[PDB]
């Protein structure tokens, strides 16, 4: 018998001591190696309760992330209320490596198989592991990137769908390459992310689609953020140590779903910045300007943050704006299918 | 305790700009959003949007999209957020309150103290102020009535006191009306006893502070 | 949107007495998204109630939530003369259009009284006639005004007080503006008062120019 329980959990990397890269050198004394021969046992007959809104697993993932980038980042100035920080700044080795989450003894992790879970509610195909799978800390804003996707259709995933302070993750089936680039082709802050609009724009029809399923059938319109700092209002993300932000006017394009020249790449004009906000709370950060030569990072977007317009108009449509509420909700997207329990 | 501290009322003509903040206070001001409320005086409450501090996001009502033009903003170290109405219309005068959901209940609203917002094309004015005679008709050993007319000053508020405050029983001071002029008036009356007319000195105190305008009004029966 | 409906729109008790408020909603929802909040005349609200039964910390015992479903309750045991106010529900970023728990008390009937314009008024060229209606219950009261035993109706304003914490009594002043010239047309002033507490209406008048 076991019960809804929460523990303090391990992690596990095959981060390697030889490597500079920060995230390995963090993982080399924070984590022990991953399970040789991981062990999966399927529970028969077992129907268990999920909740990713209310998942402890993720707030510990959190702290992980917040002690990994406190450790690894070195910004010429970290900036903080009054007190200001000057420091050397070398450029560094950043790429996520996957970090699995592991239960001490007397618990185990619970795991619905169920292939379209949306995150709540019961599961009747469950099985219980070790440890999770390895999964890639990434901290970037409105698109999840370098995720695991959903097996089989798109997931709409809400705490409460109603409720416009709730985030929305949508969770893809099939992944769409952004491909971000620096060129060492003079504005060296300059870049762009392009994106094949044949692939993507069936993508967001499909999202609009299963959107439609939970919102009473009512026309889905997309619009651009109405406000926030720059890591909110556009798609914010780090490649190669560089912070990037690209607008993503063009990649909610309402026009596209539902003529002429949207099978064509999309190219989401982006900047590179020196002078970032911290995403662990308050903080602001200065780094050195970027490196020299092509800057370039491929990644798989694999889902979706969103926000609804909240209040009240004779709604022929729903209204949704790019990004979710916060970092955490980045964790949730993977974390979503696990749940520790206590052994009795 | 939770406390939200907004600043002060305003007034502002029509087309120009308000910026109403509202300080935070008595817990971790990040981790929850800021709400903002409007009410037209006499009318009800209505969500005008929220504000998350973390990354300073915002979600604004789709009833308000087109007849108000809003910004939510937030300074993280001062704990304090924003509200930004441009091109005002005299239809914006209300009262905005900033809220925050109680702890776990985000919809649950913690109240701020609200500001006044006044639009309109009118300009400070003080009032003009005219007796309410005591009636020559009021009966011998019964009560009579008098007061004072509080007319066409601009904006709100105008206080009334009687005998410098040493008369406060039977005072009745009744809220403004706006006037079509897009002045306000209002009456203070008090009843008092009609033996005491032909003794007893009656004056209202009036306070414009907007206009710096103060008049000390005697009230007497008026002869024939 | 939810649709809340709040009910009755005015309730009038006694001190003392039990208020039962409803919201009632168009769709079912659950208990953590409804809140209630107090609002009393020129005040900010207060919340009440969180999470649907919630008592919020501070607020007195006697105020309860309760409900499921699309139908929930704020009970006030024990009415104090700072409970009547207006009180809000709230479903997520939705309010209810409120409830105002008004005292009641005795009929009272108003005292009435009929101001002439001022000399120095007219003398800039506008009269105001007022008339006032003092300390009468319950609130609903008709003023009539007639000039030479004409009705008229659109040029005069009415003003009511806040109940009175007091007596739980109102008040109200109605003023009749005309320009100098309208007024010199005219020899009878006269408001007309009909109230619960009168037999019959109540007419007070003077003639312009006379003591
Ligand atoms: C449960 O899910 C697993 C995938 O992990 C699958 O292999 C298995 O067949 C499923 N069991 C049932 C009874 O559907
Ligand atoms: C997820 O599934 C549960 C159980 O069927 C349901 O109660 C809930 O509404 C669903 N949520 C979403 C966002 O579809
Ligand atoms: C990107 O997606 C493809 C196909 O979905 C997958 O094979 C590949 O491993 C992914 N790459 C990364 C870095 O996640
Ligand atoms: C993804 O899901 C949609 C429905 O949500 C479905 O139409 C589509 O075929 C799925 N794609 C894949 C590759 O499974
Ligand atoms: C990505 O962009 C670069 C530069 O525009 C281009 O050379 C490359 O072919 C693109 N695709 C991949 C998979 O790198
Ligand atoms: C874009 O993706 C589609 C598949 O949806 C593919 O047929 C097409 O060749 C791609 N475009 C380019 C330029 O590779
Ligand atoms: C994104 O680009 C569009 C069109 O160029 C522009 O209107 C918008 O302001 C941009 N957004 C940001 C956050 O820069
Ligand atoms: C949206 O797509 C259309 C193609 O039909 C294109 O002409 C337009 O420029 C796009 N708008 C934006 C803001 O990207
Ligand atoms: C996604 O993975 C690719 C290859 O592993 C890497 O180059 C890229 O930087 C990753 N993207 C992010 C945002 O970390
Ligand atoms: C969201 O709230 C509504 C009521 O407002 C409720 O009917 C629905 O079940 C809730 N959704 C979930 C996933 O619990
Ligand atoms: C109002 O108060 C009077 C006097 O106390 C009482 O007779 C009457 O029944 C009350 N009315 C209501 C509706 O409680």
């Amino acid at each position: 018998v076991w019960k809804d329980a929460d523990t303090t959990l391990f992690c596990a990397s095959d981060a390697k001591a030889h490597e500079t890269e920060v995230h390995n050198v963090w993982a080399t004394h924070a984590c022990v190696p991953t399970d040789p021969n991981p062990q999966e046992i399927h529970l028969e007959n077992v129907t268990e309760n999920f909740n990713m809104w209310k998942n402890n697993m993720v707030e510990q993932m959190q702290e992980d992330v917040i002690s990994l980038w406190d450790q690894s980042l070195q910004p010429c100035v970290k900036l903080t209320g009054g007190s200001v920080i000057k420091q050397a700044c070398p450029k560094i080795s950043f790429d996520p490596i996957p970090i699995h989450y592991c239960t001490p003894a007397g618990y185990v992790i619970l795991k619905c198989n169920d292939k379209n879970f949306n995150g709540t509610g019961p599961c009747k195909n469950v099985s219980s592991v070790q440890c999770t799978h390895g999964i890639k800390p990434v901290v970037s804003t409105q698109l999840l990137l370098n995720g695991s996707l959903a097996e089989e259709e798109i997931i709409i995933r809400s705490e409460n769908l109603t409720n416009n302070a709730k985030t929305i993750i949508v969770h893809l089936n099939k992944s769409v390459e952004i491909n971000c680039t620096r060129p060492s082709n003079g504005d060296i802050r300059k870049a762009y992310c392009e994106i094949n609009g044949t692939k993507w724009n069936k993508v967001l029809k499909q999202v609009t689609e299963k959107l439609k399923e939970h919102f009473n059938n009512k026309t889905i319109i997309f619009q651009p953020p109405s406000g926030g700092d720059l890591e909110i209002t556009m798609h914010h993300f780090n490649c190669r140590g560089e912070f990037f932000y690209c607008n993503t006017t063009q990649l909610f394009n309402n026009t596209c779903i539902g003529m002429k020249g949207c099978n064509g790449t999309i190219t989401l004009p982006c900047k590179i910045k020196q002078i970032i906000n911290m995403w662990q709370g308050t903080g602001q950060a200065m780094y050195a300007p970027p490196i020299d030569g092509k800057i370039n990072c491929v990644s798989n977007i694999t889902g979706i943050l969103l926000t609804r317009d909240g209040g009240a108009n004779n709604t022929s449509n729903e209204t949704f704006r790019p990004g979710g509420g916060n970092i955490k909700d980045n964790w949730r997207s993977e974390l979503y299918k696990y749940k520790v329990v206590q052994i009795e | 305790q939770v406390r939200l501290v907004q600043s002060g009322n305003q007034v502002r003509k029509p087309g120009a700009s308000v910026r109403i903040s509202c300080e935070a206070s008595g817990y971790k001001f990040i981790d929850h959003f800021i709400h903002w409320v409007r009410q037209v005086p006499g009318h009800g409450l209505e969500w005008l949007g929220w504000i998350n501090p973390r990354g300073g996001g915002v979600n604004y009502s789709r009833s308000f999209q087109g007849k108000l033009s809003m910004t939510m903003t937030r300074d993280n170290f001062e704990e304090t957020a924003y509200l930004d109405l441009s091109k005002l219309n005299p239809g914006d005068t209300a009262v905005y309150f900033c809220a925050r959901g109680f702890a776990g209940y985000e919809w649950s609203f913690i109240w701020g103290q609200g500001t006044l917002v006044i639009v309109s094309s009118a300009s400070t004015k003080g009032p003009s102020v005219f007796p309410l005679a005591p009636s020559s008709k009021s009966t011998s050993g019964g009560t009579a009535a008098l007061g004072c007319l509080v007319k066409d000053y601009f904006p709100e508020p105008v206080t009334v006191s009687w005998n410098s405050g040493a008369l406060t029983s039977g005072v009745h001071t009744f809220p403004a009306v706006l006037q079509s002029s897009g002045l306000y008036s209002l009456s203070s009356v008090v009843t008092v006893p009609s033996s005491s007319l032909g003794t007893q000195t009656y004056i209202c105190n009036v306070n414009h502070k907007p206009s710096n305008t103060k008049v000390d009004k005697k009230v007497e029966p008026k002869s024939c | 949107e939810i649709v809340l409906t709040q009910s009755p729109g005015t309730l009038s008790l006694s001190p003392g007495e039990t208020a039962t408020l409803s919201c009632r909603t168009s769709q079912g929802i659950l208990s953590n998204q409804l809140a209630w909040h107090q609002q009393r005349r020129g005040q900010p609200p207060r919340l009440l109630i969180y999470g649907g039964s919630n008592r919020a910390p501070g607020i007195p015992e006697r105020f309860t939530g309760s409900g499921s479903g699309t139908d929930f309750v704020l009970t006030i045991k024990r009415l104090e003369r700072d409970d009547f106010a207006v009180y809000y529900c709230q479903i997520l970023e939705f309010f209810g259009r409120g409830t105002r728990v008004e005292m009641n008390r005795t009929v009272a009937a108003p005292s009435v009284f009929i101001f002439p314009p001022s000399d120095e008024q007219l003398k800039s060229g506008t009269a105001s006639v007022v008339c006032l209606l003092n300390n009468f219950y319950p609130r609903e009261a008709k003023v009539q005004w007639k000039v030479d035993n004409a009705l008229q109706s659109g040029n005069s304003q009415e003003s009511v007080t806040e109940q009175d914490s007091k007596d739980s009594t109102y008040s109200l002043s109605s003023t009749l503006t005309l320009s100098k010239a309208d007024y010199e047309k005219h020899k009878v002033y006269a408001c007309e008062v009909t109230h619960q507490g009168l037999s019959s209406p109540v007419t007070k008048s003077f003639n312009r120019g006379e003591c």
